[PDB]
């Protein structure tokens, strides 16, 4: 039954990220394979995540969020990365597979 | 048993596969192709460079990684090489992993997968791959000779021209792959392999649809002169006239013609006696020099001329001199001995060729291309021999007559205009 | 067919000697073309302080017409009949050879035995090659590689033979004589000292058949017939500098003494040079080379190129690496190189030495593409081995090596070792001898 | 031209057993170093105590 | 970034700078160890100096 | 001067004579705009033939006269117009040097259509060569080249560069009026007889961007 | 270097530590504690050493 659905949606809206303009992709920490994964956004993908994020930051600094309409929706939210991330790590672990080989 | 035949099926889709098994330790495979910057247009020019350089990206079956890897895991190799019209994508290793290479072979050329991140970053080595082979001043008036020769397809530049290095993109690479690797214009060439094994494998792998994809213009010839003054102490200049294409009773005359002038040296620090050419630019000049017969057999054009190096000052003369001495050939100052010398090296220098797997994979290829079949070595000792003194002489007069296209570099202060030949 | 099988039913090399010791091999084939040739055991490493230079001076006239033919006719005769003719002469070993139609294999002999026998030495002729290897030594004088080996060979054997180049000195040869000349060549150029190698589509029965013919002129007493057995050269670890700021790039070659090549040992140094290999910027396989080295070349842009060789000799040897690179990134190259070097002694894998084993298979096959590379092999086989080495030995030696194999004779030639430098160009930065000396040890 | 150049000589300072041209260094090389470690061991050693 | 620790490390690229790779002049005299001679004292100054501190 | 100036006497080193050659560069750069020039000898500074190319310079057009309007009193610029749709500029080209002089037409175009806008240029000179040259357009043009000269004198630096120009190649100085005397003192003969020069000289070609519809000299 | 605050070897390290340094526009107060504890030690050293006059 639709489960994680019900729950996946419940802690979107907790987590609150959305409260920012955020989408899910732009708060993951830069880790090793997530800054290769950065380096592979088509340009326009890479600067909307840009200023979404500079966005984000000037209203931490203001103490302040989004009005409640522009506050993503869990069923908009755009996984952007997470293609990009995915091939990342295969092709890393691919490495290190045939390293150990 | 060394003794084997070369087979050569030809699939129904147009795909030609030439093997022969040579009991060598060594195999070498190969994927012969019609492509080159000769079908690259003014909007895509040197995508056909960067395509031979993205030899190693990653493909659908294989990764940039495990491509590598792959084929240095046994002592293999993977190389392309290409001219303005036809690119061969040929791997080598010990026969026992003929397997194994083959499935990267396969990969990449029918299967690549031009990701935009893995082409932005190797662009970069388009300037880096051009800038050594620059170093040649042979490879620079090549590329303007071409450009002065024809008006179209030939005449664009075998490396990409500088104002595209980082412009060309992964459409391009896809879209020049889909209209020109097909398989009505793709060969699948062996050595140290049993046709029926090399033949098994294309039928079975070897997919991306038939059909002659896009066509080329037609080599249009323009005659035109480039000089570019860059200083150097030695001048290196060409001159051409259209001579006979590819597959043509005319071919033989000019590659006699040629031997009959001087094509190379035969003996280290030896001068060249047998050479018409050599020896009058010599009769010239007391400098330090080098002349020789220029011939280029291309599918629809060719090429025929000679090229020179000499010392600035010493231009003027050097190249004068290689003039006169194929005029006095196209009047009848050919000697009956001249041509039957020049036809023994043109049959040694044949032979010989094909002593090296890369010689005798290339000549099998080639020829298994541009016409699936395979003349034997005596039928093509036969047509070459089997020109008389008349056609070298004839063919010495259609360049004296023909419109010229010259190419020089270096301090041309005392290198002639073509009109002044 | 597999790779076992090709090796084995690969057509015997085959070998017989004439009475005045000269020595005759062959390796046929089916081609209707076919390369002989005769290679002599001469070089600079046979000169001294007054001939240096001369056996480079005799490779320049040995062309230039014999006395039954002057120059005209011995080139129109050569090049009438489409023939090739080429040779060499480095510290050890010399090599005049000709390409042909198998048709002509008997004539062909006839013009090497009177190319070895008879030169012509013509007075005028010597004073127009003097002022041409002139202007090849400052050719070569621009060759950064070639003048950082010439240097590597001049401080690694200092004192000794090996130290000279083989072109020579300028002084000697802006005073070379006929006489001199003339005597390098009786003094050296004979029989038992030489051989006649072919191959090809040739008659080993017809080829030993003109050999007879053509090579004669016996000896009498016994110290005409013996190979006389060089002194040794001392190595010493050692640096030489030259510095120009003014050149692009640097070189710089690093080595320690070989073994020779009668010494198994060099099948194993081989293979280690394999595990390392070589590089330079149009490698496409770029960071995922499976040498470390070069993938670390690669990844911190250490050099435009880098290399590994194993020159063997009679009795020494010179085992190192090249790299070329820029002015200031020459220490990280030479860190991470000695680094690779330490790592080979201390902890090569199976997995390194199972692919540099096929990769130096292939290496070797690849040297026996085409009649002058085979027939180069015999020629040097029989002049350093005394006898042809076939592929099927070599792979039955190359298939016996481990990694441990190669870490105890790397840690061999190689761990806490004085090594050789010689380094040219823009080398401020390459630290000193000291600190390179302490890269020889722990990893 | 580089061909010109030849190392100096070093005899007034080379170690005794390297000093023949004609002779290998390899086979006083393990003395020559056991020695000047030995050396080097002993400072330790002292230093140590 | 850097392929040896001694150069990248930020702690280690400082005694790499100043006590390694750190460039001097190939003639200093003895008149040049008096400096490392006042380092080592005040070194030593100090620790026999809380030793005795400690009574 | 007499009482400074040192560096002495001499004609100095002479300078070789111009040897016209009537060659073709071509510099394929990519560009979305081809420059192009199509040129022949043309007059000599002096030459009494060089009044004659300035006049016929000013038929076919020499530059804008009015901000961003057309130019109708120009048959060069009207010509191409009515050949392409789009951005486009054509003009007189006109040198004249000690020993020679080049004249011709430069123009620059959208890629695509910079062969049909260097055709059409083409043609407005042999259709002037061929008496297409009224004897109006030969009073207007005399009139925009009396005009511009005129101008060019007003700043400093073209007064003080007419000056100096004239003094240097013949220690002396024309007065406005007999430069002006000379000119309009050009008949329309002259003219027509400038642009067969030009259609029947050999010719010298330099064009740069994306060549890949720029026509080659011999198709001209 | 045309200002002082970059140039002078110690200057250089002030400006890069406590002038020029960048930061980040939305660090709250909870980064404050760092400096604070730096005023303590020094705070702390100041007191500890009149007392130990003493
Ligand atoms: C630049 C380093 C130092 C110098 C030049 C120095 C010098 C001196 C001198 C001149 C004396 C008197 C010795 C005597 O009794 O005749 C002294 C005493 C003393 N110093 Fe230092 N000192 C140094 C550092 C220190 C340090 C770091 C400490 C402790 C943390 C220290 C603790 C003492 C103590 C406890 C005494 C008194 C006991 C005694 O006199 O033996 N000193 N020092
Ligand atoms: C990290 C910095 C310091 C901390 C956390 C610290 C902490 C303390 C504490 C817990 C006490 C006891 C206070 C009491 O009487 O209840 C103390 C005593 C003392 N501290 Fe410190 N101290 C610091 C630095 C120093 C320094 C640098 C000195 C002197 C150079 C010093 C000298 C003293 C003295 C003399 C006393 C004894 C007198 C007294 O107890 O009031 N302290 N300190
Ligand atoms: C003056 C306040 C200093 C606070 C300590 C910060 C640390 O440490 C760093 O070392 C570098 C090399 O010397 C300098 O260039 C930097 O400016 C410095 O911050």
């Amino acid at each position: 039954g639709r489960l994680m659905d019900r729950i996946r949606k419940w802690y979107y809206n907790a987590a609150g990220f959305n409260k920012y303009g955020l989408m899910r992709d732009d708060t993951l920490y830069e880790d090793d394979d997530v800054k290769e994964a950065l380096k592979r956004l088509p340009e326009d993908l890479y600067n909307e995540r840009m200023f979404r994020i500079k966005r984000a930051l000037d209203l931490s600094l203001k103490h302040r969020i989004l009005p409640k309409e522009q506050w993503v929706k869990y069923e908009e939210d755009k996984p952007y990365l997470e293609p990009y991330l995915k091939e990342v790590i295969r092709e890393r672990l691919e490495r290190e597979a045939w390293n150990k080989k | 048993p060394g003794a084997e035949d070369l087979e050569i099926t030809k699939l129904p889709n147009g795909l030609i596969i030439a093997s022969l098994e040579n009991f060598s330790p060594a195999s070498r495979i190969g994927v012969f192709i019609k492509a080159g910057s000769r079908y690259e247009t003014t909007a895509n020019l040197g995508t056909a460079h960067l395509l031979r350089l993205a030899s190693p990206l990653t493909t659908k079956g294989a990764s940039s990684f495990r491509i590598t890897r792959g084929i240095e895991a046994v002592g293999g190799s993977l190389s392309v090489y290409s001219t303005r019209e036809k690119m061969t994508y040929c791997v080598e290793c010990l026969r026992d992993h003929v397997d194994t290479v083959m499935e990267y072979l396969l990969n990449v050329t029918t299967a690549p997968e031009f990701r935009p991140w893995e082409v932005t970053d190797l662009q970069p080595q388009l300037k880096v791959d051009k800038a050594v082979a620059f170093q040649s001043p042979q490879v620079g008036v090549l590329e303007n000779l071409h450009a002065a020769a024809y008006k179209t397809a030939l005449a664009n530049p075998l490396y990409c021209p500088d104002y595209r290095i980082g412009k060309i993109t992964s459409e391009q690479l896809h879209h020049f792959v889909q209209n020109n690797f097909t398989s009505a214009r793709m060969a699948l060439v062996g050595i140290g392999v049993k046709h029926s094994d090399l033949k098994q494998v294309a039928e079975q792998f070897l997919n991306i649809r038939s059909g002659a994809g896009t066509s080329s213009a037609k080599a249009t010839y323009w005659g035109g002169e480039i000089r570019e003054q860059n200083g150097h102490s030695l001048v290196h200049a060409a001159v051409v006239t259209e001579g006979a294409a590819v597959g043509s009773a005319e071919a033989n005359a000019f590659s006699v013609l040629q031997h009959v002038l001087g094509a190379g040296p035969l003996i280290k620090r030896g001068s060249s006696v047998t050479s018409k050419l050599y020896q009058g630019v010599a009769k010239a000049t007391t400098q330090p020099f080098d002349a020789s017969a220029f011939n280029v057999n291309y599918s629809d054009s060719g090429l025929f001329g000679f090229y020179t190096i000499s010392q600035a000052a010493h231009a003027g003369e050097v190249i004068r001199a290689a003039m006169n001495q194929l005029k006095a050939a196209a009047q009848g100052g050919v000697t009956e001995e001249d041509v039957t010398k020049a036809k023994n090296q043109l049959k040694a220098t044949y032979l010989m060729s094909v002593e090296t797997a890369q010689g005798l994979l290339n000549e099998i290829g080639s020829e298994a291309l541009l016409s699936g079949t395979h003349t034997a070595p005596s039928v093509v000792a036969q047509k070459i021999d089997s020109v008389t003194s008349a056609d070298v002489v004839n063919a010495a007069k259609k360049f004296v007559s023909g419109k010229k296209s010259m190419a020089a570099s270096g301090d041309l202060g005392s290198t002639p205009f073509l009109d002044e030949l | 067919a597999t790779y076992a099988q090709t090796l084995q039913n690969i057509p015997e090399t085959n070998v017989t000697t004439l009475d005045n010791g000269l020595r005759v091999a062959s390796e046929e084939s089916s081609q209707p073309t076919c390369t002989v040739g005769v290679w002599i055991g001469a070089g600079s490493r046979y000169e001294n302080e007054k001939n240096n230079g001369a056996g480079y001076f005799v490779e320049h006239l040995a062309f230039k017409g014999t006395k039954k033919r002057p120059c005209a006719a011995f080139e129109k005769e050569v090049e009438s009949m489409g023939a090739h003719f080429n040779g060499y002469t480095s510290r050890e070993q010399t090599a005049f050879y000709i390409k042909a139609l198998s048709k002509d294999m008997p004539k062909v002999v006839e013009l090497l035995a009177d190319v070895v026998q008879n030169c012509a030495l013509e007075e005028s002729q010597i004073e127009k090659e003097r002022g041409v290897i002139l202007q090849e030594l400052k050719e070569m004088d621009n060759d950064m590689t070639n003048v950082t080996f010439d240097y590597l060979h001049a401080t690694a054997f200092q004192g000794t033979a090996l130290a000279r180049t083989v072109e020579g000195t300028t002084e000697n040869i802006k005073h070379l004589t006929r006489a001199d000349l003339a005597s390098y060549i009786d003094t050296h150029f004979k029989a038992p000292r030489m051989v006649l190698a072919a191959a090809g589509g040739i008659s080993h029965k017809e080829l030993v058949d003109a050999a007879r013919q053509h090579f004669s002129g016996v000896s009498f007493t016994y110290k005409e017939d013996a190979v006389p057995i060089l002194p040794r050269c001392r190595f010493t670890g050692s640096e030489i500098r030259a510095r120009d700021d003014a050149l692009p790039v640097a070189h710089v070659a690093l080595a320690v003494e070989g073994p020779g090549w009668a010494d198994p040992d060099n099948v194993v140094l081989h293979v280690a040079n394999a595990i390392i290999g070589r590089y330079d910027r149009t490698f496409g396989g770029g960071k995922h080379l499976s040498s470390r080295l070069a993938a670390l070349a690669v990844e911190h842009k250490l050099c435009h190129s880098f290399q590994t060789f194993n020159t063997s000799y009679s009795d020494t040897g010179l085992f190192g690496f090249h790299f070329v690179a820029d002015p200031l990134s020459i220490d990280d190259m030479m860190f991470c190189a000695q680094g690779e070097w330490m790592r080979l002694c201390t902890s090569t894998t199976e997995s390194e030495v199972k692919r540099a084993k096929n990769h130096l298979r292939s290496a070797m096959v690849a040297q026996l593409d085409g009649t002058t590379p085979v027939c180069e092999t015999i020629g040097s086989h029989l002049l350093n081995y005394g006898r042809r080495i076939s592929l099927e030995e070599w792979d039955s030696r190359i298939s016996a090596v481990d990694a441990r194999m190669v870490r105890d004779v790397c840690s061999k030639y190689i761990y806490d070792k004085c090594p050789a430098l010689a380094a040219v160009g823009p080398i401020e930065q390459l630290l000193d001898y000291n600190r390179i000396r302490s890269g020889m040890y722990w990893i | 031209v580089h061909n010109d150049v030849t190392v100096p000589d070093f005899s007034a300072y080379r170690r005794e057993d390297v000093m023949d041209a004609t002779t290998s260094s390899q086979t006083s090389s393990e003395d020559r170093k056991g020695f000047s470690y030995l050396v080097t061991a002993t400072a330790c050693v002292a230093t140590a105590y | 970034m850097a392929p040896n620790i001694r150069k990248s490390h930020p702690l280690l690229k400082m005694i790499n700078n100043s006590l390694i790779d750190l460039p001097a002049p190939s003639n200093i005299s003895a008149w040049w160890n008096f400096g490392s001679l006042l380092a080592v004292c005040l070194m030593t100054q100090i620790l026999t100096g809380l030793l005795l501190a400690m009574h």
